[PDB]
């Protein structure tokens, strides 16, 4: 089932950080 | 802001009010020295950490302190 | 080229105060830069801010068609236009992303430069930085695939016309 | 009010910011015995009236760095306030 | 107008016994350790010391003649060691086979296996100064000129050395003599570059051209006559160069056309040297004498006539720019720094410049055909060009502070850079950044496609064009100038641009530099690499005497550390710190230039023509597919090329294999002063005070570290001298090598 | 007295400090002119 | 130019090595108070910028302290002192065996 | 033996690198006057002279003997430098006498303290070498 790399890697590539990101900058800026 | 600490052991001798450059300090009268005068640090929500203070001061060990506290703006020293 | 014209001069500052941090050049005031800046779709009056970012959306979604198309990597295989395709609509949706993510953490009022003497009052509400977010991926997308459809086929429109 | 002159420069890029509109801004006056060419701590030289004058400054460190330069000229009689934007002048300098 | 004080300082050996006389304060006698310091900086700034305008010019004035006694004295000096331990008159028979050498070393510790087999019976350490090019270009044949010269030498450093004792401490100018710039310009231009280059162009004519024309038949260099004779016995100078019979009087009747034998305009290299040619250097210098001694006639003197430069200045004046120049002239006659950073960064400018315009146009005979010197020539004065346009920028820095007029310099030129300083910076910070990423990710890019094994990717002369159609263009102008834009060439100005291979023996003198994708990424560097550094020497300049951070840095001075930690931090804010930033820059710059020459003439300049006109580079040219990734510049330059300077022992470049090694250590070794503070240092001191003061060998003069200032003085003199001498020993090795 | 100048001259800091330097350097040298390779004593 | 082979990564991170490491000398030669006048201008610049000023910081940018990019200039000096040796480590020994 | 050490006189390796001497001075056998007399140290395997820091007295000329030659000389050097520093502080100026040199008092305790060794026992025996730690600053705790 090697096909999970394709599935894994961008996900921890693109989508985590961009989760990550877009919350801790609304987190960071939160009155 | 930061905080300014001065000691009983100064002279009056006002080299550290003629230096601070947004002029935190001040000399009130005080009836220990022989010049009768004691720095005092009334405005130290205006102080930006100069340390100019500490380089004027004569006496062994100084008088005046700055403990560098919480930055805002007026002490970061930001004219944006 | 004696200008008014062995006097007198061009950097008077700006609003006649000088202690105020900005002059006025010919790259400031000259009237055809004013008039040029004071209407791009950011800046001109009458529009409502889901029509400001509607042209704003359509302009940079058009050229971003570009360089993904003939720089990047499948730019010699049969997918060469597909590839620029997909690179440029994958690029809106991380520019919509970005005004999205500035417009919900209280994004401060916008400035008022000597070009253009107010912001357009739709850019000082996170409601309004939302509609500007939301008419940036309709024609950021819509402005890729025009730009999709006219390169794919260079013969055939220099033919028809 | 303040009510002062302002001095002759043709504007720099040094000058006001947005904090001016935001959270505050200071000013300093001084009444000059004559007109002559001092410098402005935004940077440049520029040209005192004769009388009071007013310069709008970013902080209150410029006013005392500029009340300095100011000493070597004979003139020892320089106010700054404290220009909230609210419109709330506060006299700070002297102390009394 | 010539008025001189008699006697203003008495000769005594007074001073001499008390140190540092010269400062009030530092005259009390030392305390600390910092005192021993504070003498040997503060010693040459006479500026320091009162506000008296005309007694500081007159110890400068004096002190210019010690520096040119030191001069001579090395000038002379080396032609004095070239006349005894050379082997010069082996090198004029045979400039092909016989390397240049001097400095015999005494054979004491083994230090004799320096003194290795350079040809001719001659033992010793292989030159690469070009002296031996320079002196037959002057036309010396024996060792008895070489002595005379020498000897004459040394007199003449001596009315040097006696000139600056008699106009200091006997008779010594007013303040009114040294602003005479309109009378000392008209002296200078006319008597020193005029008149030097019109009997120079003598020296060519009468002298030295018959004499290199005689060594170009091959006769012999005995049996070529004495240069006296060739002015006694007329008959020789009409052998050779026949337009010479007519005398002086086709001069004076403008039949100029007469002398077409000796004062010819060929424009390209001798065949025989592979250097320029000897007659078109006398028609240079008599050319550039006539236009000096008549533009020396500008200025006004005393006769009425002439510009005035305070007139000059104040007419251009424009609508943008206010009031002008109107105001510069008092900064430039009052102030000694404003005439420093002004004849420093324009003399440093022109050094860059002389080092182009020689290894393209070798102007010595047999320059081109040793790669050894033509190296070494580029590389020395490229660094001597780029320490003075970082010293202009530094006492333009000093003028700001110290000499800085706000009542002169009202609304003129140098105050209108002062009100938009964020306008220049901030648009000067976006093409460093522009340039850093479009210049130099371009190399990370390349980088990157060649590992990931994606070669059709890369920003090569095969997949990615990015050829230089701007300067591809301009030496297509420069070939076709002979018959065309200026017809009365023969060759262009230099073969760099085009025309074809000029071959001296075997080694290619010089060939057509073909500029290709390589050649855009390394121009685009330095581009990169000169505008960051004028962004630090320009920052120091309009931020000398204020910020937005510090509205009062003129009232602390010139050269401070810091104004405390407050504010976020405000170390490095000074003119000085500027400078010191600015010299890893320069240093950055100008190493990329000196790597970039180094590499391109060895790939696609020099080597060997065989019979045919087939060109055998040295590298066998591999700069056009490596020099575009930084793999590239490791493998096949620093790798590939340090192969002659580590395998060095055992032989006569040994001095070059501990030099290299030698100088990376001084280089690792400042940067203990660079990264560490000076209070930590302080605190180490107090812990060995202790052991001295147990013991009774407290020292009287209490020890103190190296003050913030000086730390960082000495981490960036220790890291260029290292870093400079990495290179020095790396580029003779392997140039002493395969040259 | 011009000569007392003098004295006090040679003995300062660097001068001094050139002149035992060079002392002590030239006995180095002219030492190992005539025994040289003395890499241990031979006993 | 020839071609690649097993040891290209170990080849890049080399590189890679000497670039963190040589970045970390920025954050100590140079320290903070040159920054904070370089920053000031682009504060200047952004402000004056015509379309760029519709957006504005909701903090206001100031140069690294002088405490951290102590720790920041010895964490690229740190790295790409270990990245540099570990790729001379495995690939001269697992070059050669 | 030693070890890993034959004498330089037995190997075929250092006689190799005697049939090649280069001369360190301009004598001309100064190249070979070098190998006898380092045919009496242990060379190892390569023909080159190992020394022994041990204390073996065949082996002494190594290390014992240059040590009891520094030791003398570089002791001498800082025993000089600490009586000159105790004369220059009982006078009136006490710094120009540190960068510039009091000659007629720095030559009398130069030419005297070659006995050091009969000296700095004496200020040690009665305790003058040292100082009272009650009498030296120290630093906060
Ligand atoms: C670790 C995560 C990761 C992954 C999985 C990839 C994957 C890829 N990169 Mg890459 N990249 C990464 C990190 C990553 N990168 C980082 C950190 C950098 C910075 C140094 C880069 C810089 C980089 C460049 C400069 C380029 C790539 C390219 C590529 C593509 C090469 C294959 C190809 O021919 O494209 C074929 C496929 C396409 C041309 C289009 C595919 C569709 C796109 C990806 C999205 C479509 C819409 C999407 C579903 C929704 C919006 C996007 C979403 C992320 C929000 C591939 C998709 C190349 C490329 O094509 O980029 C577009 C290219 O030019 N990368
Ligand atoms: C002097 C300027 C000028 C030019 C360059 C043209 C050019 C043309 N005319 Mg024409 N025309 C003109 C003036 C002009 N006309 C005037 C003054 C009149 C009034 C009497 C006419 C009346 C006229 C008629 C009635 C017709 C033309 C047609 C044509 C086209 C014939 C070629 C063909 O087969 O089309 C092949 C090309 C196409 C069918 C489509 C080409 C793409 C179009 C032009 C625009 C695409 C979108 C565009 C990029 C953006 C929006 C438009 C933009 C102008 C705002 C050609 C494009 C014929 C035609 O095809 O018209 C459409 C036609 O039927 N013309
Ligand atoms: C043990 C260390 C040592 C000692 C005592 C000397 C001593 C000497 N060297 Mg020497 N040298 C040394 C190591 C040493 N060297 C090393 C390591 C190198 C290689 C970098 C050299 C390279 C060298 C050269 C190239 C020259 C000297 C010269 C000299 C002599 C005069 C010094 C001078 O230039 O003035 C002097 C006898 C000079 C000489 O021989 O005078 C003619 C000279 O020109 N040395
Ligand atoms: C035309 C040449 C020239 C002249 C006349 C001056 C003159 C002056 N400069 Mg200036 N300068 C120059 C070039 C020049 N500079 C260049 C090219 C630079 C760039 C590097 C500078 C950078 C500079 C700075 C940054 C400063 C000056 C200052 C000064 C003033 C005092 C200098 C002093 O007393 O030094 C005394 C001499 C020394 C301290 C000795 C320094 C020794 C150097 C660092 C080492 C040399 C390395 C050597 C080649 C290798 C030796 C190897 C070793 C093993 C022997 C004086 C007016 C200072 C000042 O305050 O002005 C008012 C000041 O702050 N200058
Ligand atoms: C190798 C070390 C190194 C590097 C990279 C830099 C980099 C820089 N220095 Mg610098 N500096 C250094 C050493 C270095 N310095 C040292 C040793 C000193 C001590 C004297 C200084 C002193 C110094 C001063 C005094 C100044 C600079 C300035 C600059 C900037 C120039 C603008 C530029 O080219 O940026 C462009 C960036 C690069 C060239 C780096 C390559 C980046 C690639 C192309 C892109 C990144 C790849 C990828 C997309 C990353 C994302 C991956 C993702 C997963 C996160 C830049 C930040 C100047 C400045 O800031 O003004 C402009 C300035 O004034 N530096
Ligand atoms: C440091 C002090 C010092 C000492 C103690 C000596 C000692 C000696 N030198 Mg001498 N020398 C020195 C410095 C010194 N040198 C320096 C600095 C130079 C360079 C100018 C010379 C140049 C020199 C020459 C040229 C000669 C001596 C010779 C000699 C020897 C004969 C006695 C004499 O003094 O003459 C003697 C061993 C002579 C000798 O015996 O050599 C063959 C000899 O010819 N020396
Ligand atoms: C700090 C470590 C160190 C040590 C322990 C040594 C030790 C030695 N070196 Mg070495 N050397 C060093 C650093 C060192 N060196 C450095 C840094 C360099 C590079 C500059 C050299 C370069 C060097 C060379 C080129 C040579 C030496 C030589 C020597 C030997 C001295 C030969 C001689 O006649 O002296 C003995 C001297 C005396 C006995 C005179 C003292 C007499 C006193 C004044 C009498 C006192 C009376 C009471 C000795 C084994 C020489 C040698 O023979 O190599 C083995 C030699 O040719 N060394
Ligand atoms: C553009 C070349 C240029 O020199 O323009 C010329 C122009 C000034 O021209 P003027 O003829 O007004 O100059 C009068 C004096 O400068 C010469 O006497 O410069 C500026 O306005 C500032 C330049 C900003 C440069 C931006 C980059
Ligand atoms: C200022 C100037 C300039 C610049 C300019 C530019 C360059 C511009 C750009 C341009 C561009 C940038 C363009 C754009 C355009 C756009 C367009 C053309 C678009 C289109 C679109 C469309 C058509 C779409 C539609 C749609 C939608 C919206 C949605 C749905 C879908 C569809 C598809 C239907 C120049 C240089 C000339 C010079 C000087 C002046
Ligand atoms: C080493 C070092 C010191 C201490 C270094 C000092 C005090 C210099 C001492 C070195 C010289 C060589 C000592 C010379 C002492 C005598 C004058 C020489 C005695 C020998 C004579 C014969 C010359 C600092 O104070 C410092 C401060 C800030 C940043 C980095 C550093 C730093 O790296
Ligand atoms: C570059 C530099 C700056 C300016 C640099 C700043 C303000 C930050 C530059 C980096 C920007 C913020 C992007 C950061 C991206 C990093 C490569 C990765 C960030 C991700 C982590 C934070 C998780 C200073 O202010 C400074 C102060 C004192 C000493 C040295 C220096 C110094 O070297
Ligand atoms: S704190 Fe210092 S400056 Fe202030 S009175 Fe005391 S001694 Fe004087
Ligand atoms: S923080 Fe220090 S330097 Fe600044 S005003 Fe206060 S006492 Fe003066
Ligand atoms: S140089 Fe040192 S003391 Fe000065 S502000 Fe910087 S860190 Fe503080």
């Amino acid at each position: 089932a090697s096909f999970l790399s394709s599935i894994f890697v961008p996900v921890i590539g693109w989508v985590v950080p961009i989760a990550t990101f877009s919350f801790l900058f609304l987190y960071i800026e939160r009155e | 802001s930061h905080t300014v600490k001065i000691y009983d052991t100064c002279i009056g001798c006002t080299q550290c009010v003629r230096a601070c450059p947004t002029d935190v300090l001040e000399m009130v009268p005080w009836d220990g020295c022989k010049a009768a005068q004691v720095a005092s640090s009334p405005r130290t929500e205006d102080c930006v950490g100069c340390k100019r203070c500490e380089t004027a001061c004569p006496t062994d060990f100084l008088s005046i302190r700055v403990y560098l506290g919480a930055e805002t703006t007026r002490s970061m020293g930001l004219a944006y | 080229l004696p200008s008014d014209p062995r006097n007198r001069e061009v950097v008077f500052p700006a609003g006649r105060d000088p202690q105020w941090g900005n002059l006025e050049t010919p790259v400031n005031a000259s009237p055809l830069v004013k008039w040029f800046i004071n209407n791009l779709p950011a800046y001109r009056p009458g529009l409502t801010p889901f029509r400001r970012g509607l042209e704003v959306g359509m302009a940079h979604g058009y050229f971003l068609f570009g360089p993904f198309a003939k720089l990047g990597p499948l730019r010699d295989a049969a997918n060469a236009n597909l590839a620029g395709l997909l690179g440029a609509i994958g690029l809106v949706v991380l520019f919509t992303l970005a005004l999205s993510l500035y417009a919900n953490s209280n994004p401060p009022t916008a400035l008022a430069s000597v070009t253009v003497p107010n912001p357009p009052d739709a850019f000082q509400s996170k409601e309004g930085w939302n509609n500007f977010a939301s008419a940036f991926l309709i024609g950021g997308i819509g402005g890729a695939v025009v730009a999709y459809f006219l390169t794919s086929n260079l013969a055939l429109i220099q033919g028809l016309v | 009010t303040l009510s002062g002159k302002t001095p002759l420069f043709a504007g720099s890029t040094g000058g006001l910011l947005t904090k001016a509109v935001e959270e505050e801004k200071y000013a300093i006056t001084w009444t000059s015995p004559k007109a002559q060419v001092f410098e402005l701590p935004t940077g440049g030289a520029a040209t005192m009236h004769e009388g009071e004058n007013l310069l709008y400054i970013a902080r209150k460190e410029y006013g005392i760095a500029l009340g300095g330069q100011l000493r070597k000229f004979k003139i020892t009689n320089y106010k700054i306030y404290r220009i909230l934007p609210s419109g709330e002048t506060t006299f700070i300098h002297p102390a009394d | 107008r010539v008025i001189v004080d008699k006697d203003p300082v008495p000769t005594s050996f007074e001073k001499w016994a008390q140190p540092g006389h010269f400062d009030r304060t530092l005259a009390r006698g030392p305390k600390t350790t910092t005192w021993i310091w504070n003498l040997h900086a503060l010693a040459h700034d006479f500026d320091t010391h009162t506000s008296d305008l005309e007694d500081i010019s007159r110890k400068i004035f004096a002190a210019h003649f010690g520096h040119l006694a030191v001069v001579t004295i090395w000038l002379s000096g080396m032609i004095f060691h070239g006349a005894k331990f050379s082997n010069y008159e082996a090198w004029l028979s045979d400039p092909l086979n016989v390397r240049p050498s001097a400095q015999v070393v005494w054979p004491i510790v083994g230090q004799d296996i320096l003194n290795g087999d350079v040809g001719g019976g001659f033992h010793g350490i292989q030159i690469t100064s070009g002296l031996f090019q320079v002196w037959r270009g002057w036309g010396i044949t024996n060792s008895f000129q070489l002595y005379c010269t020498a000897i004459g030498g040394l007199v003449l450093a001596g009315l040097f050395l006696f000139a600056g004792w008699f106009h200091y401490h006997k008779r010594a100018p007013k303040l009114e003599w040294f602003q005479n710039v309109e009378s000392m310009l008209n002296h200078h231009l006319q008597v020193l570059l005029g008149c030097g280059s019109l009997g120079w162009a003598g020296h060519l004519i009468h002298v030295s051209a018959p004499i290199n024309k005689l060594m170009d038949a091959g006769v012999a260099v005995k049996d070529i006559p004495l240069p006296h004779e060739f002015i006694l016995n007329k008959s020789l100078l009409i052998d050779l160069f026949p337009g010479f019979a007519a005398g002086l009087t086709p001069f004076f009747t403008l039949n100029w056309g007469q002398y077409a034998d000796f004062l010819t305009f060929k424009g390209g290299l001798n065949p025989v040297t592979g250097g320029l040619w000897m007659t078109d250097i006398a028609h240079h210098h008599l050319a550039i004498a006539v236009v000096f001694i008549i533009a020396g006639h500008q200025y006004r003197t005393n006769w009425g006539i002439g510009h005035s430069i305070k007139e000059i200045l104040e007419n251009h004046k424009g609508p943008f720019t206010g009031e002008g120049h109107k105001g510069l002239y008092e900064n430039l006659t009052t102030s000694w720094h404003a005439q420093l950073a002004t004849n420093l960064a324009f003399l440093g400018s022109l050094t860059i410049i002389i080092a182009h315009h020689m290894y393209a146009m070798p102007p010595y005979p047999y320059l081109a055909t040793d790669y050894a010197t033509q190296l070494c020539i580029f590389t020395h004065h490229i660094w001597i060009g780029g320490f003075l346009i970082v010293g202009g920028a530094a006492h333009a820095a000093i003028f700001m502070v110290r000499d800085y007029d706000p009542v002169v310099n009202q609304n003129n030129v140098l105050d209108r850079v002062i009100r938009h300083r964020d306008a220049i910076i901030s648009h000067l910070n976006w093409v460093c950044i522009f340039l850093g990423f479009h210049s130099f990710g371009l190399y990370i890019h390349n980088d990157t496609m060649r590992a990931l094994g994606r070669p059709q990717d890369m920003f090569s002369d095969t997949a990615i064009q990015l050829q230089p159609v701007f300067a591809q263009w301009v030496q297509n102008l420069h070939t076709l100038a002979p018959g065309g834009t200026a017809p009365n060439a023969l060759e262009p100005v230099s073969y760099a641009f085009g025309g074809g291979v000029l071959a001296v023996g075997g080694k290619v003198a010089m060939m057509p530099i073909a500029l290709g994708t390589a050649d855009f990424l390394i121009h685009h560097i330095h581009a990169f690499t000169i505008h960051v550094t004028v962004l630090i020497l320009l920052k120091g300049v309009l931020f000398a005497r204020s910020s937005r951070l510090i509205p009062d840095k003129a009232n602390l001075g010139f050269r401070f550390p810091c104004d405390g930690p407050g504010r976020g931090g405000t170390c490095q804010v000074s003119g000085w710190d500027h400078v010191f930033l600015g010299l890893f820059w320069m240093y950055n710059s100008l190493s990329i230039v000196i790597f970039h020459f180094s590499w391109k003439m060895q790939s696609d300049v020099w080597g060997t023509v065989d019979a045919a006109g087939n060109v055998s580079h040295i590298t066998g040219g591999n700069f056009a597919q490596s020099a575009i990734t930084i793999n590239g510049w490791l493998r096949d330059f620093l790798w590939a090329q340090a192969s002659q300077v580590i395998n060095s022992y055992g032989s006569a470049l040994s001095a070059y294999g501990l030099m290299f090694l030698g100088a990376h250590f001084v280089w690792a070794f400042s940067l203990m002063f660079l990264f560490s503070g000076r209070g930590y240092w302080q605190e180490l001191i107090e812990s060995i005070v202790w052991a001295h003061n147990k013991l009774k060998v407290a020292p009287a003069i209490q020890p103190r570290a190296l003050s913030i200032t000086q730390g960082r003085a000495v981490g960036v003199a220790h890291y260029l001298l290292g870093g400079i001498a990495t290179t020095w020993a790396f580029f003779h090795a392997h140039i002493l090598s395969v040259g | 007295d011009q000569s007392s100048y003098l004295i006090k001259f040679i003995s300062t800091a660097p001068v001094a400090a050139t002149i035992w330097l060079t002392i002590t350097a030239g006995i180095l040298i002219e030492f190992n002119r005539f025994f040289p390779d003395l890499l241990f004593h031979p006993l | 130019p020839y071609g690649v082979n097993n040891l290209s990564v170990w080849a890049w991170m080399f590189l890679f090595g000497h670039l963190v490491w040589a970045t970390g000398f920025m954050f100590l030669i140079s320290w903070r108070g040159y920054w904070q006048e370089l920053i000031e201008t682009l504060v200047w610049a952004h402000e004056r910028t015509p379309i760029a000023n519709l957006v504005r910081w909701k903090d206001k940018p100031v140069a690294l302290s002088i405490v951290q990019a102590r720790v920041v200039g010895l964490a690229h000096f740190t790295v790409g002192y270990v990245l540099t040796y570990a790729a001379f480590l495995i690939a001269s020994t697992a070059g050669k065996f | 033996l030693g070890a890993d050490l034959t004498p330089c006189a037995e190997n075929p390796a250092f006689q190799a690198l005697a049939k090649n001497a280069r001369n360190t001075t301009a004598d001309p056998q100064s190249g070979q006057k070098r190998f006898e007399r380092y045919s009496q140290a242990l060379c190892g395997p390569e023909g080159y002279p190992h020394l022994i820091v041990d204390g073996r007295l065949d082996r002494a000329g190594d290390f014992l003997i240059p040590s009891i030659l520094f030791l003398y000389i570089a002791g001498w050097i800082g025993w000089v430098g600490r009586a000159y520093l105790q004369a220059i502080k009982k006078d009136s100026d006490t710094e120009q006498k540190e960068i510039q040199l009091d000659l007629g008092i720095a030559l009398p305790i130069i030419a005297t303290g070659f006995a050091w060794p009969a000296a700095a026992v004496k200020e040690l025996l009665s305790g003058e070498l040292t100082a009272k730690d009650s009498e030296i600053t120290v630093s906060p705790r």
